[PDB]
């Protein structure tokens, strides 16, 4: 073995759905799609931590898609790895608008 | 979105 999930109590996407109870009705990006990006609801602003790699991701932009900000910025995770494949993984930081964003800090 | 934290 080696690999094994941050947050094995959040490896059941109906558990990490269960966290965006109190997300903020206000953004755009829906506890549906946030969960199933393997996201739980931090419970603070927009924050969001990924049971799997247990990144951290935040301030969310309007036209941002879960799948893609979790691919561009946590690359290594092997939840992204398994549900999307290593070809979205790479075709993701290669869209113009994401690799500019990834360059900007 | 901006990446509060990244895996070390
Ligand atoms: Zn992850």
């Amino acid at each position: 073995g080696n690999y094994f999930p941050q947050y094995p109590e959040y490896a059941i996407e109906t558990a990490r759905l269960r966290t965006f109870e109190a997300w903020p009705r206000n953004l755009k990006q829906k506890p549906h799609q946030l969960a199933e990006a393997g996201f739980f609801y931090t419970g603070v602003g927009d924050r969001v931590r990924c049971f799997s790699c247990g990144g951290g991701l935040m301030d969310w932009n309007d036209n941002d898609e879960p799948w893609e900000q979790h691919a561009l910025w946590l690359s290594q995770c092997r939840f992204v790895k398994l549900m999307k494949g290593q070809l979205y993984i790479d075709t993701v930081a290669a869209k113009p608008v994401l690799a500019e964003e990834k360059e900007e800090s | 979105a901006i990446a509060y934290f990244i895996p070390d």
